[PDB]
DNA sequence: ACGTATGCTATAATGTGTGCAGTCTGACGCGG
């Protein structure tokens, strides 16, 4: 996987709401990880690694 | 909150007295006099100490964890002996002993197969030699290469190379990928299976009706030597003690014994058939 | 008796007490050396074993009966 | 030289083995011919009109 | 050396002493020079023993002459290296140390048993807290937690009088005070209160544990170790390479860190240093402790050299890699042999090729055996070197053993039983193995490149057992299903076809013969093709009343080929059996007629006969596969060219806006699927009768003598599906996401694929081939999941004397019969006296064997429905009786006692799954004149004058003149009906009528449409067009949706002109039909309607291709019992309905029964519609709500004969799908092991009570005595458990520990400290004992009675 | 592992073990090359005004 | 590999499932024999004795 | 490949795998229940423990092949002695209870 | 005497981190 940024978004972590939760991370060649994620009640969060 | 024993001690340090020089002589006096609690106070302020040393000294041996509870022990030693009257610090005096006790610990408990100290030591002259000649030699430094440059013997660096020779785990997969480890191909040494098993069953069967096939007093002063039939593997002075008490007879009869035995063995089709063997 | 073992099924029953009989037999020709009731014909005890089942020679009450009137003879005459 | 199973064909749909058996019979048709002609010793004008 | 039972206890630190031989007190291994055990090291002798058998290590004792002597220097004895792997250690540990396996393992059990959380004990443990013990001032109590703020507070002010301590230590005195005794009786008193579910499930099993641990005399201490028991050395190696390096185990690496840091303890407790240091080394002790137990689990695992985590010891007892399932259960074998296996087209059906350099070896003990009998050896090295030097009399010896003497066959993967078979092996000279091809279809053996492991049967009991059982002879017919699986394919049957298959004249037609030796006499001398039409003088024998056989001279009209055939057909069968052209599945009846009628023996010779003149008139046909063979029809350019111009024109009409761009998608799909299907019968038409041009006069019409066709038609390779893309038109092709291309590949194998065509072709091919390695593993796991729950089933009984079954009815759906009550209920033992129509002489009696001869009476009096004694109706405790399971399929009669069905069963529902890895239904036309006979229907005539169906299970019935059922439909939901109920239809009628892609909402009211909780944005969505404007609505569903609109149901409101409700006809019901998610609506608010008119269309895309990959999921979730995220919901008790109460649309229900006063409430979804309308007669489990049934729900409510019923049929609807044949026996058999546990409800004579759930055997077994007795009933309720579920239940740990949560199995085993005393064959497979089934059953049952007599 | 239009060119459609470690392993186009930063890149002959 | 005169048909079941019935004429001109090098060694060690 | 008698496994005492090493074919679970399917009791248990572990029985049954009385002799495979010891090392009382 | 083991040194130094992060369906077990 190519370093850099990537959008994905699993069509339905939770079938329960079967939202398609959007998600972006960025991918270094060296460094930590650094990913954005929605959830059910559409907040934005943070998770680094 | 925190479940890692690392953290967990690593905080009780991080809320630990930190000395100052008059202040190390004050406990230190009263220490060496036994205060008990001051004992207690110098080791707790300086757990901090042991534990920077032990930064330096990771990823050698044993874990950060192992390297620590030993250099604990240096500073312990260091405070059962240290000289409050002499006006130089002690944060000194201790690092000599938790670089000593660390090293020392290691040399131990990082070998599977127990290495005593000397044996290792010379080791690491044999070993740092090596760094010298491979910079300037740019070539890995031989048996020879090394014992050229310090004067010593060739057995005695060869040997000391084969005790570096580390191991692999018979867990160990092989060509990384989870098919089969070591003990899944390794053969047992002790136990040869039924066909070594029956060999010597069927070949010790055979020699009893040989010996009964014999002449009884030829095979009465052979198996008793052997200890084929008897107890015990005596020698041609030594059959005496049964009811021969002979040497020059004992010998004509063990020898006669044999003779007829080689005929039997030329006649059953063996002889130089199992001359090879 | 080499390619069929149907014949000889017909005449115990169970395919297992069948292999239990018939290997029982095989025994008692291959250690006591007891004499083939079938034309041996150069075959081995596996298949004589069943020779005599599928004619109707061998069976679980026929052996149980000459076993103990072999051990009988010896009874009555030790004491 | 081999025999092989007409069978291992249909099922399989890997028509270009025949193929490679056709060409590689024609291929050897030119083969056949001109080992003929160069056996008969015949000549370079015949060899290169054909 | 022969025991009964295996326990399961806690170890406690003075029972660990028991086994260790001594202390293993440092970590030395050996010396560095002197290969010898260190001074009380981990390889000590003082402690495990001797090096070599009797020789002590300093060398002053050696061998027999001191027998059992201590040394003075060393300290060690003179024993065998026997007692290096026997004789354990020890280690005092400075400070007690809790187990991994009693804390992690859930449940806690040490939390479970304290009744104290995880996070309170492990906080304790690793000192963050401390815990109270006794607080005598009662201002502290039990087991409450203070902070290190909070300990000091109760130290000064309270103290002394409050104990309280932290680390292992202090949860060990927490379980040494606290009384079981006390603590079961005070949960007993709070259950009589007032209980719920989840109060009364925690205090039965907390109280069940207290008096499971007070009868397993374990005390709960044990749970912490004050002792740490030490593997013996030999167990745990430290081996030399032959390299001059050493190995180690990582268990040496692992010890070595428990007894250095145990050790850094003691020095440290010496010198009474600081507790915040301590602390450290007791956590670190602990974590070295946890690490050896099971190193991956509560932390990181300790990683070693090559970064790789250590291997502990759960870790030899833990799963496949385990001792179990890799060293155990499997095993590398001796008398062994593995090579190329390649064809045996000579052999008989019980030979097998077997090289001579391998049969050597492998018999290598029996020639050394012979040797010493011909008085050729003297001993057994001479033997050996007889044998090396391979001296050509030796041969001869080997020759003459192996000479009646059977050898196993094995192919991998080994699916069902026919995976090994056994023949007599023939020596050949070269290192190939030959095998007998009709036998290669059991193994699914392809000489391509097979292996096949060879095997000896030692014993004269395996060379019976490989005679008797696993000869190929002795097996032809599949367990699976009743067919014979050993039947011609490839060549053979070719040989046959191109032999029976006639032509027109050609050389000497109609000419006149003796017999058929003058047939093969005419066309082996070159006057008459095998496809010459003559008359023949044939003898046919048919059988007469009794054995007797009769014989009858006819002339009969057939061809050359036809004769010869009769040559290889054994007397006793009919001549018009070959009078046809034979085909595969023509041959497979010639062999199974064979069987049924003559016997065994006919069929082993008719068998290899067919094979031998298959193969050898296949090879003098020389059928080919010239690229002419592959013939395109005439036509092929004109019928693409214009379907093409058909699609561009579509495609210019899209582009002006009108055919959106959906149903352009799928309107040319249909285009293109018609020329496909045009192409491809256009092929066949010219390619089946393309043999158009004969001869005689001028002209005939006849089969095609087309290679490729040949090869097809007579079903030896290939089908019409095959030949569509070598001479056809390829077909369309699937992108890997699913979606179909919307251009297929229009050309053929012969006429070559351009770039693309290949590129396209390339996303099938990967992804068909992806599911052949990943999907197998599923399947595969199925059959390991299915084995490990029908272990067990063994035919012990011969009569269950059981007059009950499960009743079976004639499958039919789809307007042929899938299952007729011939095939269903063949080999069943009748369970009730079920005679002919006229009920007034009995047909056929109880106990009786259904043979296929007396399934053909069944015929002639046209059996309506049978009573078939089943498996899960069987009453014998621990198996069946041979009456329930009846027929052996693979044999063709009753089953023996002591058959192990259980495996055979899991093994035929397994093994197709694992070998086997155009939906336009638009209108039933009824073919047969009848009356339409509708059942489960509720209809309602529309404003067209057509009985459009408003009821979702229709089925369709074809009544012929007496009365019985001959075809059978599903009529779906919004159907359009020709004729109602009860009218007449002519054949070649639609009866039926509806559009596929699309489920219709259709209305029982006319009126208005009214839109409610249809917010625009929230809950639907709007798009609309161009100059007028028509506006499409779109349902949103919970994954499109907002969560402002969550709890809002949309819905269609039915009206009036006024604006009121429209209530449903005879129901207080106003009309309201409630839309679900991607519901596409047309009609808008405001818009008039009638009765029958559509409101919204849900769109039912199903382009995805089940086959296997996607069908074997749903026989999973079956057999384990998982619960649909939908289930429907059935009555209880039956009664009189009555509708209750009502929760913002949850419906609840007041049913309140005839006879039963007390009410039962049970609620219901809002979106869901029911089936039944309240106010009604319901009887025990009726249908209210449609959708996929709960298993659970079935057999709480509709007994065992509605589940069985249930399972069987939507198992073998997955495998009907896929043409997999299995009795339905085989799935009723794990059925029956899924009905093992049963919830116990009442109170009985012995300490039953509620909330424990025992076997349904055992608790039987109590009933017996009971109604003997009287005393108190202990009445039951049956539960279902799934398969996964119902292995770990089983009274055998060792079987529960050997499938897998092997971690899990032990710890339960180990409190309940249960003996396992051995049933199952798991159990004694281990224990390398004699099987209790099949050989084993006669002798396992002679030792039952050496127990019964005394 | 399945196929994905980029292969055109770069990747081979099939070149594969049947094995496991089906879909990840591939051998490259035969005219493949590496872009300068890693992508892969086929080539292709400009139209120029048709 | 090499190229010979190939002839598709059945042959008494000696190629039944693909299995291949190859002249004896292939193998007197050694054509598809093969050759392997095989590599064997002999380490002189130095044990403790 | 062909095996009689050879090389024995470390600890598991069964023998080794492959040619390569000279070791028996694998009798794996799946080809177990194929013997347990046709019933035959004494192939399996041989394959058990004659053919593999029991130490006793795969001598001694090899002295009576070559006596011609092919006998069964089983003990119990070493393997299973092993998986006793080890449950007995993780602090499990595992005992054999008799009769 | 030979091999192994135990012992001390005095500039000052006082709180770690390290390393793979497209598995996945299914099933419980503690809080909230
Ligand atoms: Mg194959
Ligand atoms: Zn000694």
């Amino acid at each position: 996987r190519s370093p850099g940024v990537f959008f994905d978004s699993d069509k339905g972590k939770t079938h329960s709401s079967g939202k398609v939760l959007y998600n972006a991370r960025i991918i270094p060649y060296r460094g930590s990880w650094l990913d954005f994620e929605f959830d059910p009640k559409d907040n934005l969060f943070v998770r680094i690694d | 909150r925190v479940l890692d024993a690392t953290q967990l001690y690593l905080g009780e340090i991080g809320y630990s007295p930190l000395l100052t020089a008059e202040e190390e002589v004050y406990f230190a006096r009263r220490a060496l006099r036994g205060d008990v609690a001051s004992r207690r106070r110098m080791i707790e302020s300086n757990l901090r100490l042991v534990v920077k040393i032990a930064r330096r000294y990771g990823n050698r041996g044993l874990a950060l964890l192992d390297l620590i509870e030993e250099g604990n022990l240096g500073l312990i030693r260091a405070v059962e002996k240290f000289d409050p009257e002499r006006g130089f610090r002690f944060s000194t005096y201790a690092t000599w002993w938790i670089r000593q006790t660390i090293e020392r610990a290691i040399m131990n408990q990082t070998r599977t197969i127990r290495l005593p100290i000397h044996i290792v030591k010379e080791l690491n002259v044999y070993l740092r030699t090596a760094r010298e000649l491979s910079h300037k030699l740019d070539h890995e430094p031989s048996a020879e290469e090394i014992a050229e440059q310090l004067d010593k013997p060739v057995d005695d660096v060869s040997r000391m190379l084969r005790l570096n020779e580390r191991i692999t785990s018979v867990d160990t997969p092989l060509g990384g990928d989870s098919e089969k480890a070591l003990l899944d191909i390794l053969a047992d040494e002790k136990e040869n299976g039924p066909e070594d098993t029956t060999q010597d069953d069927d070949m010790k069967q055979s020699i009893v009706k040989w010996l009964f096939e014999l002449n009884a007093k030829q095979r009465e002063v052979l198996a008793r030597r052997f200890g084929l039939l008897g107890y015990e593997a005596a020698t041609l002075e030594d059959v005496g003690r049964e009811i021969g008490l002979t040497r020059e007879r004992v010998r004509q009869i063990q020898v006669e014994g044999l003779r007829r035995l080689r005929e039997i063995l030329q006649t059953q089709g063996l002889n130089i058939e199992a001359l090879f063997l | 008796a080499r390619v069929t073992v149907q014949d000889a099924v017909e005449k115990i029953g169970n395919r297992f007490d069948l292999v239990l009989v018939a290997a029982r037999r095989a025994r008692q020709m291959q250690v006591g050396g007891k004499d083939p009731l079938v034309p041996e014909e150069n075959d081995k005890t596996t298949v004589i074993a069943l020779r005599e089942i599928e004619e109707g020679l061998i069976n679980n009450q026929i052996l149980d009966v000459r076993e103990r009137q072999e051990q009988q003879e010896q009874e009555a005459a030790e004491l | 030289d081999i025999v092989l199973n007409p069978l291992g064909v249909p099922s399989r749909m890997n028509i270009g083995q025949i193929l490679e058996t056709h060409l590689g019979m024609a291929a050897k048709g030119i083969g056949d011919k001109i080992n003929a002609m160069l056996k008969q010793q015949q000549e370079v004008a015949k060899l290169r009109e054909f | 050396e022969e025991f009964d039972a295996i326990k399961i206890a806690l170890a406690s630190p003075d029972m660990i002493r028991s086994w260790s031989f001594g202390e293993v007190k440092k970590p030395e291994t050996i010396n560095y020079r002197t290969f010898k055990p260190e001074r009380d090291g981990l390889f000590c002798a003082r402690i495990f023993g001797p090096v070599k058998d009797y020789e002590c290590l300093c060398g002053k004792y050696k061998r027999l002459k001191h027998r059992g002597v201590i040394c003075e220097k060393c300290g060690v004895e003179v024993t065998q290296t026997k007692v290096r792997r026997e004789r354990m250690g020890h280690i005092e540990l400075a400070s007690p140390t809790a187990h991994i396996w009693f804390l992690k393992s859930l449940p806690s059990r040490i939390g479970l048993l304290l009744d104290m959380p995880l996070r309170d004990i492990e906080r304790v443990l690793y000192f963050e807290s401390y815990v109270v013990i006794e607080g005598g001032m009662t201002n502290l109590e039990r087991q409450q937690i203070l902070t290190e703020e909070q300990y000091l507070d109760a130290l000064e002010e309270f103290g002394d009088e409050f104990d309280a301590k932290m680390g292992a230590e202090a949860i060990q005195a927490l379980l040494k005070s606290m009384d079981l005794e006390q603590e079961c009786e005070q949960l007993r008193e709070e259950l009589n209160e007032t209980n719920s579910e989840t109060k009364r499930k925690k205090l039965t099993k907390r109280i069940k544990l207290l008096e499971a641990f007070v009868q397993s005399g374990n005390k709960p201490e044990w749970m912490i170790l004050t002792v740490l028991p030490v593997l013996p050395p030999d167990l745990r190696p430290l081996v030399p390479l032959d390299g001059g390096r050493f190995a180690t185990s990582d268990l040496n690496d692992l010890y070595r860190r428990v007894i250095n840091r145990n050790n850094r303890l003691k020095r440290l407790l010496d010198l009474a240093a600081p507790d915040i240091i301590v602390r450290n080394e007791k956590r670190m002790l602990q974590e070295a402790v946890d690490a050896l137990l099971d190193n991956g689990r509560r932390g990181r695992a300790i990683t070693g050299s090559n970064k790789r985590p250590l291997k502990s010891l759960a870790d030899m007892i833990k799963g496949k890699q385990g001792r179990f399932r890799q060293n155990l259960l499997g095993k590398r074998v001796d008398y062994s042999g593995r090579s190329v296996i390649t064809v045996g087209p000579y052999l008989r059906l019980h030979q097998c090729g077997l090289p001579k350099k391998m049969a050597l070896e492998l018999f290598k003990p029996f020639i050394y055996g012979k040797l010493e009998l011909r008085g050729l050896a003297t001993t057994i090295k001479a033997a050996k070197k007889m044998v090396e030097r391979e001296e050509a009399v030796v041969w001869d010896i080997l020759d003459e053993v192996i000479r009646e003497h059977p050898v196993l066959l094995n192919r991998a993967p080994t699916l069902h039983r026919l995976g090994i078979q056994a023949f007599e092996p023939v020596l050949i000279e070269g290192k190939a193995i030959q095998l007998h091809p009709l036998v290669c279809a059991a193994y699914n053996a392809d000489f391509d490149g097979d292996q096949m492991a060879v095997h000896v049967p030692l014993t004269l009991e395996a060379q019976l057992e490989a005679r008797a059982l696993m000869m190929s002879t002795n097996n032809i017919l599949s367990p699976a299903n009743g067919e014979p699986i050993i039947v011609p394919s490839q060549d053979v049957v070719l040989g046959l076809y191109y032999m029976t298959r006639d032509c027109v004249n050609a050389k000497g037609e109609g000419m006149v013969l003796t017999g058929p030796k003058e047939a093969e006499r005419l066309y082996r001398s070159g006057l008459a093709s095998l496809h010459a039409r003559v008359k023949v003088r044939i003898t046919e024998y048919e059988k007469d009343a009794n054995g007797e056989l009769v014989a009858k001279t006819s002339l009969k009209d057939t061809t050359v080929g036809r004769a010869i055939l009769w040559m290889i057909v054994p007397k006793g069968l009919p001549y018009s059996i070959v009078n046809q052209a034979l085909g595969k599945k023509a041959i497979s009846k010639m062999l199974n007629t064979c069987y049924r009628i003559l016997g065994l023996k006919p069929t082993v010779i008719f068998a290899d006969q067919i094979m031998y003149t298959g193969f050898a008139y296949a090879a003098r046909s020389g059928a080919s596969v010239g690229i002419d063979d592959m013939v395109i029809p005439e036509k092929k350019h004109e019928i693409i060219s214009e379907a093409e111009a058909e699609v561009a024109e579509i495609q210019e009409q899209f582009q002006s806006g009108l055919v959106t761009a959906g149903e352009r998608y799928n309107k040319v799909i249909d285009i293109w699927a018609a020329a496909n299907d045009r192409v491809s019968k256009a092929m066949m038409d010219n390619l089946q009768t393309e043999t158009v041009i004969n001869r005689d006069g001028q002209e005939e019409k006849q089969v095609s003598f087309n290679s490729i066709y040949m090869m097809a038609d007579s079903g030896a390779r290939g089908s019409a599906a095959q030949i569509r893309q070598l001479a056809g038109m390829r077909g369309l092709m699937a992108k890997p996401d699913g979606s179909i291309i919307e251009t297929p590949i229009t050309a053929n194998f012969r006429e070559g694929l351009n770039v693309l065509q290949y590129f396209i072709s390339t996303h099938g091919a990967r992804k068909g081939l992806a599911d052949t390695a990943l999907k197998t593993a599923n399947s595969g796991y199925l059959t390991r999941r299915l084995v490990d729950v029908a272990q067990d089933l063994v035919v012990t009984e011969d009569d269950c004397g059981t007059h009950e079954g499960i009743m079976m009815t004639p499958v039919i759906e789809g307007g042929d019969v899938k299952e007729p009550l011939r095939d269903r209920v063949l080999g069943r033992v009748t369970a009730e006296d079920v005679l002919k129509p006229g009920t007034a002489d009995i047909l056929v009696p109880r106990n009786t064997l259904l043979h296929e001869q007396w399934c053909d009476l069944l015929e002639e009096n046209s059996v309506d429905a049978v009573k078939v004694r089943s498996v899960v109706s069987c009453d014998t405790d621990f198996g069946v009786c041979a009456h329930c399971y009846g027929r052996d399929l693979a044999r063709g009669h009753i089953i023996n006692k002591g058959e192990a069905i259980g495996v055979i069963a899991a093994q035929s529902i397994g093994e197709p799954g694992t070998q086997l890895t155009a939906a336009a239904e638009s209108s039933i036309q009824v073919k047969n004149k009848g009356s339409i006979k509708l059942s489960n229907v509720k209809s309602v005539v529309n404003s067209s004058g057509k009985l459009v169906i408003t009821s979702r299970n229709t089925e369709l019935k074809l009544i012929d003149e007496f009365g019985r059922t001959k075809e059978s439909y599903k009529v779906p939901y919004g159907a359009v009906l020709a004729k109602g109920d009860g009218e007449q239809v002519a054949g070649g009628e639609t009866v039926a009528n509806w559009d596929p892609h699309t489920m219709p909402v259709i209305t029982e009211v006319s009126g208005f449409v009214r839109f409610t909780d249809m917010i625009d944005g929230q809950t639907i969505t709007r798009q609309t067009d161009e100059l007028t404007g028509l506006s499409s609505l779109v349902v949103l569903d919970s994954a499109e949706r907002t969560a402002g609109g969550k709890d809002l149901r949309p819905a269609l409101k039915i009206v009036d002109a006024q604006g009121n409700d429209v209530l449903i006809p005879g129901t207080d019901m106003p009309a309201q039909y409630f839309l679900p998610g991607k519901a596409i609506v047309q009609l808008e608010d405001g818009v008039q309607i009638s009765s029958g008119d559509t409101l919204a269309r849900i769109p039912q895309e199903s382009g995805g291709t089940k086959d296997i990959t996607g069908g074997l999921p749903r026989v999973a979730d079956l057999f384990e019992a998982r619960r649909p995220k939908e289930p429907a919901i059935l009555a209880e008790i039956s009664g009189i309905v009555s509708f209750g109460k009502e929760t913002k649309g949850k419906r609840r229900l007041v049913i309140t029964p005839v006879d039963g006063s007390d009410p039962y409430e049970e609620m219901i979804p809002k979106w869901r519609q029911l089936n039944v309308f309240e106010g009604e007669r319901v009887e025990r489990g009726d249908v209210i709500s449609d959708g996929p049934e709960a298993p659970h729900d079935i057999l709480r409510l509709r007994g065992v004969h509605a589940v069985t019923r249930y399972i069987v049929n939507e198992v073998q609807d997955v495998y009907r799908l896929q043409g997999v044949k299995i009795n339905d026996k085989h799935i009723e058999v794990i059925v029956r092991q899924m009905l093992r546990k049963a919830t116990i409800v009442n109170a009985g004579s012995s300490d039953f009570l509620e909330g424990e759930q025992v076997e349904y055997s055992r608790v039987k077994i109590a009933n017996r005595e009971l109604e003997a007795n009287g005393k108190v009933g202990a009445t039951y309720s049956r539960d279902l458990l799934g398969i996964t579920k119902a292995s770990l239940a089983t009274e055998s740990f060792i079987s529960a520990a050997s499938f897998q949560e092997t971690t899990r199995v032990l710890t339960e085993a180990a409190v309940a400290g249960k003996r396992d005393e051995l049933r199952g064959l798991k159990e004694n497979v281990i224990v390398g004992r004699l099987i209790p089934a099949g050989t084993g059953y006669a002798y396992h049952q002679d030792r039952m009675r050496r127990r019964a007599a005394g | 592992r399945d196929v994905h239009p980029t292969h055109y060119g770069r990747v081979c459609p099939i070149e594969t073990p049947e094995g496991p470690n089906i879909g990840l392993i591939n051998s490259l186009s035969v005219y493949a090359q590496t872009n300068e930063y890693g992508f892969l890149e086929t080539p292709y002959r400009k139209v120029t005004d048709g | 590999g090499q190229n010979m005169r190939v002839a598709f048909m059945p042959w008494n079941g000696y190629n039944f499932e693909d299995s291949i019935l190859v002249s004896e004429r292939v193998v007197q001109e050694d054509r598809f024999t093969t050759i392997h090098i095989q590599e064997l060694a002999c380490v002189s060690r130095d044990t403790k004795l | 490949h062909a095996r009689s008698t050879g090389s024995y496994s470390l600890v598991t005492q069964q023998p080794l795998g492959g040619k390569a090493q000279f070791g028996g074919q694998r009798f794996g679970e799946m080809e177990v229940w194929a013997l347990e399917a046709y019933g035959a009791a004494y192939t399996l248990q041989e394959m058990l423990t004659v053919k593999s572990d029991d130490v006793n029985g795969r001598t001694k049954m090899y002295k009576n092949i070559v006596d011609g009385n092919h006998q069964m002799e089983p003990g119990m495979p070493e393997s299973f002695n092993v998986l006793l010891k080890e449950i007995r090392s993780l602090g499990i009382n595992i005992e054999l209870e008799d009769e």
